[PDB]
């Protein structure tokens, strides 16, 4: 793997109370919703350096909230803080009341990241919808998509919804690397090219130590968007299971009635998951196809 | 990992050394002389038959190691111990590791003193010094004023007995530590006078009404000199003693005095001992080079009983909790009935408390007698409760000279219980990944993102002695006040912290935090080199660990020829604007450039050997104008948009590199330092020490401090000029360092002193405090700052007497003693500050004249024929204040020979 080893910049910023660092610590320590309990109050800033598939390497840099720190952060030291910023991310509470003081700093956070990032993008996310009732929920996500489309006027953001109780964060934080990924269309063509020749139902390929949803390839349309928030947040439950037993997984087969899925490694970080279109094979396609994929990835 | 053992014929002690895999005994070696004349007389060739070969798996459970004249700070001796796995030991031996060296002392196993032996792992060692900083704190009492049995005062016994016996153990076991002798007492009812309102405090009692007038004095004597041949001290304590009744009553508020309050009464015993931690936790401030253990005692003629408030007792708890120092010892003698520290609670049953924090030791005197009662007697004319003192068993106590003698530095590996749940509700994780780089800008990512240096937790110091008015009892410091207010909070309610610092390739570090305890986890520098330095770092602190011909050098070179430049300031025409002849022909003659190698600096050339070459030929002070006309055709640095360089008088270091890393938050506890190049003439400093009587202001440089070949650690430390011009005025370089092993930063100082001395003039490390009172950011609880008056007895008058105030200081300059301004580096320079050339004084120009102070940190080494001599120090008082109170005539012929031009 050609290991250009750059050094991305990506901040997380957002109102105290709910959910800021929390999400970020079950993403990349191997936590659960229960036990993100126990984080507690952050200080002014706190940053990370977070590997991902080898060449890539995340700063990632998460940002108190309390009246003094964001005080601190705009009418002080901001020149250092908002340069050579690539990805924002900007955390909304449902439950929150002080709506006008929320948007009165988004304001400031668009203006200061236009003054000091032309090319940058935000996302801002809004979280914790577990509390409130389904057809609600769909009410407030599209109040806020329109509310935020309007404020966020002269440099465009992307709104999404999720909980930490379920598998929308998975979603959005694969979309997230999805944006920050460097290449696309040689991995898109390796995919299509190894789906179309082994005939599969879908093929899938993942990073391997937090396993977020790099690359599909389906040809039956017939999961309409949950199916890899699914599959990912149940395969690192059973990660985070045997992350108890001292075990690595590396290698998995399952078929059924018409069902045929299969997982293993691929590369160094890499993993795949493969449903194979005809349920009936015994695991000697398993062993062709992952020699047939190793011999090119492995030139990859 | 062969062991060889070689008695003789009956040596009832042994000796061992370590090979690798020993059998045939081909091979023997010398390595040692001087082990024959250690343990035993025999000269054994090279084979007697007596060597036995043997593995012989036994171990010496403790060891201890002792330290001189130097400073390790605590992941120095974690390296040691860290080298010390899998070796070997006997007594008296000097093990030595990059610099640092410990002597080999009292090693046990279990029972018994071992003359050799095998150290593997699970053994522990113990690190004491011989050359620690000792706080001495005499309380006295109107028990020093009564006599006890066999015939005394307790004043007596206490100094006459006690401070000979351990002024003898000093000579004995040969240390060398740094003292203060410290009296201190109380008043009652002294409320007021003439302005001595600050000074007082006042103390009552909640459940009995009870409130009184009291005064609290403390007079010192020597405050922080190193110095052999003691016992000098024991004259001047009885001078004081014999002084000091009337010079604690008759001041500053006369009602009607009570003195010497006692101490099973009253007594300011814990706020002496919260004031010498207010001492101690400023260590960071001005790092001798030569200590490293700390310790403070505190001699009372008390019985071991203390009338002691709560919030003080809980906040003494709670900050020897951080840094444990406190050691008590009884001159009164007759051990009492009863478990002998205690306190009853002074809140505002009788509330008994017992410490276990404390370490006390009484001194019997020396006689034999029949039976040594334990009562004192006076005749008058006419829910819980769950400490009670009373059935605890005591029988007797020693005077412990093993931890007065060779103060113990703090343990390395304590055991306590993991970081469960309940309580503290805090833990948070930080991964960082380390990039490696071969460009110093890697450690302190992590270090000001994973903590801020406790930017998390607090630190608990919540006594500040604010106020101190000061007598003028003499030339020591006499600081006689009020302890002002006590700022205490609790502790960090409903949540304690931990952490987890992760190096995402294979390591972690679980830090717990009630104290900081760590365990350490595994699964351009290496991975383990930054994990090492991560995990010394967290260490330094509280660091507790669970278990189970130019020499073109960038500083030499510019040294040198800042050397060069006094003895040479103290070709055809010009007008020619082709400019090519002189300036392409000056390499045809010999002028020595920078060019045969070095990084970064192909062709380079000082700009001061220049404008001398350009004054050695063509004229005199025209030579920047024509160099700035050659600059614009041929430079010097990398981005110039300047002048001709600097024409003159700036020092820039190395690292031509600048323009095109995470700084220095001063919460951060840097250890700082700062030496300082004075500009010398010894022809006065001769004859007064002899029979004879009468372009911005800072400059930021990140150096490595190295000269060897080591591959094993990188070493870097942040310099500060103060001076960017160095006229003929004062120089001073600030050391910041949050780094590596201080003692080779020390003799890299010391390389540049030998530098500076030879071929140049003086370098001296100089106490940046300035005349601080207490509770500044510098400064001590214990600084007088000296007054001295100008008797003058003869528009704008502050600005001409002023510069009439710098021609006397350099009047003095021209007799005896060489002033400079040392321009310190606070915004806006609120005072004037002249440090005297080669001496120990400060003096700040503010009644009319002006005051004093006296540097105490020459101490001994960093020395010449030019300083020294503390007698010099206490000669220039006397002629100084001579000199200032108008003696015989020397002020009014002054003013004549001023007004005479
Ligand atoms: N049940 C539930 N709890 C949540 C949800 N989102 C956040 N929380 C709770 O909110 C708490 C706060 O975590 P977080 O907001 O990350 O801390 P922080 O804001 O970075 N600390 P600071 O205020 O110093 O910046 C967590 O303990 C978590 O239990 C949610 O969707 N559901």
């Amino acid at each position: 793997m050609p290991n250009t080893a750059m050094k991305k910049k990506v901040l997380l910023m957002g109102k105290s109370g709910s959910g800021k660092t929390s999400m970020r610590s079950i993403i990349f320590a191997n936590y659960i919703a229960r036990d993100t309990r126990r984080l507690g109050a952050t200080i002014d800033v706190e940053h990370s350096h977070v590997r991902f598939l080898g060449n890539l390497v995340l700063n990632l840099w998460d940002c108190g909230g309390q009246d003094t720190f964001m005080e601190n952060y705009f009418t002080s030291q901001r020149d250092n803080i908002f340069r050579n910023v690539e990805v924002l991310i900007y955390v909304f509470d449902v439950e929150s009341r002080e709506l006008e003081k929320d948007m009165h700093y988004y304001q400031s956070c668009l203006e200061a990241i236009l003054q000091n990032s032309p090319d940058a993008k935000i996302f801002c996310l809004v979280h914790k919808m577990d509390l409130v009732q389904e057809d609600q929920r769909d009410l407030i996500f599209k109040e806020r998509e329109e509310d935020l489309r309007r404020l966020s006027r002269p440099l465009e953001c992307a709104c999404f919804r999720t909980s930490i109780w379920d598998e929308t964060l998975y979603k959005a934080w694969s979309s997230i690397v999805y944006q920050l990924i460097p290449n696309v269309q040689q991995l898109e063509m390796n995919l299509r090219n190894f789906a179309q020749i082994i005939e599969a139902d879908e093929v899938l390929l993942f990073e391997r130590a937090t396993f977020l949803v790099i690359s599909h390839y389906q040809c039956k349309e017939q999961r309409d968007v949950h199916r890899f928030e699914k599959i990912s947040n149940i395969i690192k439950q059973f990660k985070l299971s045997c992350s108890k037993l001292a075990a690595s997984f590396q290698s998995m087969e399952v078929r059924n009635s018409n069902f045929a899925a299969f997982i293993d490694i691929f590369t160094s970080n890499t993993y795949v998951m493969v449903v194979m279109s005809d349920p009936s094979i015994p695991s000697a396609a398993t062993l062709i196809n992952i020699r047939n994929a190793r011999k090119h990835f492995e030139k990859l | 990992i062969v062991e060889i053992a070689h008695p003789n014929d009956e040596y009832s002690p042994l000796l061992l050394q370590v090979k690798s895999l020993k059998e045939d005994l081909q091979k023997e070696t010398i390595s040692v002389d001087q082990t024959v004349t250690q343990v035993f007389r025999l000269r054994p060739y090279q084979d007697v038959y007596v060597n036995v070969v043997d593995p012989k798996d036994v171990t010496l459970d403790l060891v201890e190691l002792t330290f001189k004249d130097q400073y390790i700070g605590r992941g120095d001796m974690w390296r040691l111990k860290k080298s010390l796995v899998s070796t070997c030991a006997y007594i008296t031996q000097k093990v030595e590791f990059a610099g640092i060296r410990a002597q080999a002392g009292e090693l046990w196993v279990k029972n018994e003193k071992v003359m050799c032996g095998y150290i593997s792992e699970d053994t522990r060692v113990v690190f004491r010094s011989t050359s620690a900083m000792v706080y001495i704190f005499i309380q006295m009492s109107c028990e020093m004023w009564d006599f006890d049995i066999y015939g005394d005062l307790y004043f007596e016994k206490a100094v006459n007995g006690f401070l000979a016996d351990l002024f003898t153990k000093w000579k004995e076991k040969n240390c060398s530590h740094e003292v203060t002798v410290v009296l201190f007492s109380r008043t009652f009812y002294d409320a007021k006078s003439v302005d001595e309102f600050p000074e007082i405090n006042r103390a009552s009692i909640r459940q009995d009404h009870k409130g009184r007038f009291y005064e609290d004095f403390y007079k010192v004597v020597v405050q922080n000199e190193r110095r052999e041949e003691w016992t000098s001290l024991l004259v001047t304590i009885k001078k004081l003693f014999i002084q000091y009744p009337v010079l604690v009553r008759l001041e500053q508020a006369e009602g009607f005095p009570q003195g010497d309050n006692s101490t099973s009464a009253q007594g300011n015993y814990l706020e002496a001992i919260n004031l010498s931690f207010n001492v101690f936790d400023k260590h960071y401030i001005n790092r001798n080079f030569d200590r490293t253990g700390q310790m403070s005692v505190v001699i009372t003629p008390g019985v071991g009983v203390f009338e002691v408030d709560r919030l003080l007792m809980i906040l003494t708890k709670q900050r020897m909790i951080d840094n444990g120092i406190g050691v008590d010892l009884v001159c009164m003698g007759e051990q009492p009935l009863h478990a002998v520290p205690l306190f009853k609670l002074h809140n505002r049953g009788d509330d008994y408390n017992i410490p276990h924090w404390i370490n006390h030791s009484f001194y019997t005197s020396k006689s034999q007698l029949f039976c040594n009662s334990f009562t004192p007697r006076i005749k008058l004319a006419g829910t819980l409760s769950a400490p009670p003192v009373v059935p605890g068993f005591c029988c007797t106590v020693g005077v412990d000279w093993k931890s007065l003698t060779t103060p113990a530095c703090l343990p390395l590996t304590t055991d306590y219980f993991p970081d469960r749940q309940g309580l503290q509700n805090d833990y948070t994780e930080g991964c960082y990944d380390l990039l490696p780089e071969a460009d110093a800008q890697q450690v302190f990512e992590e270090f000001i993102c994973q903590r801020l240096m406790q930017g998390y937790q607090i630190i608990v110091q919540p006594k500040t002695q604010k106020p101190n008015p000061a007598v003028p009892p003499p030339l020591s410091s006499s600081p006689l006040y009020s302890r002002g207010l006590v700022s205490r909070n609790r502790p960090e309610e409903e949540d304690q912290y931990w952490l987890s610092m992760g190096r995402t390739f294979h390591k972690v570090t679980l830090k717990d935090k009630m104290i900081t305890v760590t365990r350490y986890l595994p699964k351009p520098r290496a991975d383990e080199d930054e994990w090492q330095l991560l995990d010394g770092f967290v260490r330094f602190v509280e660091g507790l660990n669970r278990i189970r011909m130019d020499s073109p050098r960038k500083d030499g070179a510019f040294f040198m020829e800042f050397v060069r430049s006094p003895r040479t300031a103290s070709l055809t025409s010009s007008s020619t604007l082709t400019e090519i002849l002189e300036a392409m022909k000056h390499p045809s003659t010999g002028v020595q450039l920078l060019s045969e190698q070095k990084g970064l600096s192909p062709y380079c050339f000082i700009s001061a050997e220049v404008v001398h070459w350009l004054v050695n030929h063509v004229e005199g002070i025209q030579t920047q104008a024509m160099a700035i006309d050659i600059m614009q055709k041929m430079l010097e640095e990398q981005l110039i948009t300047h002048a001709s360089g600097e024409a003159w008088r700036t020092f820039i270091y190395g690292f031509y590199f600048y323009k095109i890393v995470d700084d220095f938050a001063s919460f951060q506890r840097k250890w700082f330092e700062v030496a300082f190049v004075a500009e010398e003439l010894v022809h006065s400093e001769i004859p007064a020490f002899l029979l004879p009587w009468l372009v911005p202001e800072q400059r930021t440089v990140t150096l490595d401090v190295d000269v060897n070949n080591r591959t094993d650690r990188l070493e870097w430390c942040s310099c500060y000029y103060h001076g960017n011009f160095s006229l003929n005025a004062a120089f001073e370089i600030k050391l910041h360092w949050m780094a590596v092993t201080a003692a080779v930063l020390f003799e890299m100082v010391q390389g540049w002193h030998r530098k500076a001395t030879s071929c140049g003039f003086l370098l001296v490390p100089v106490l940046e405090g300035p005349f601080a009172l207490p509770s500044y950011l510098y400064g001590d609880p214990l600084r007088a700052q000296l007054f001295i008056p100008l008797n003058i007895s003869c528009e704008t008058y502050w600005d001409r007497m002023h510069l009439f105030q710098e021609a006397i200081a350099h009047r003095f300059g021209f007799v005896q003693d060489k002033y400079s301004a040392s321009a310190f580096n606070f915004p806006a320079e609120n005072k004037p500050q002249y440090i005297h050339v080669t001496g120990t004084v400060f003096l700040q120009l503010p009644r009319v004249g002006y005051n004093w102070a006296y540097n105490t940190m020459l101490t001994k080494t960093w020395r010449s024929s030019a300083t020294g001599d503390e007698k010099f120090a206490d000669r220039l008082l006397k002629d100084f204040t001579d000199f200032c109170i108008n003696r015989d005539n020397r002020l009014v012929t002054f003013w004549t020979s001023c007004l005479e031009k």
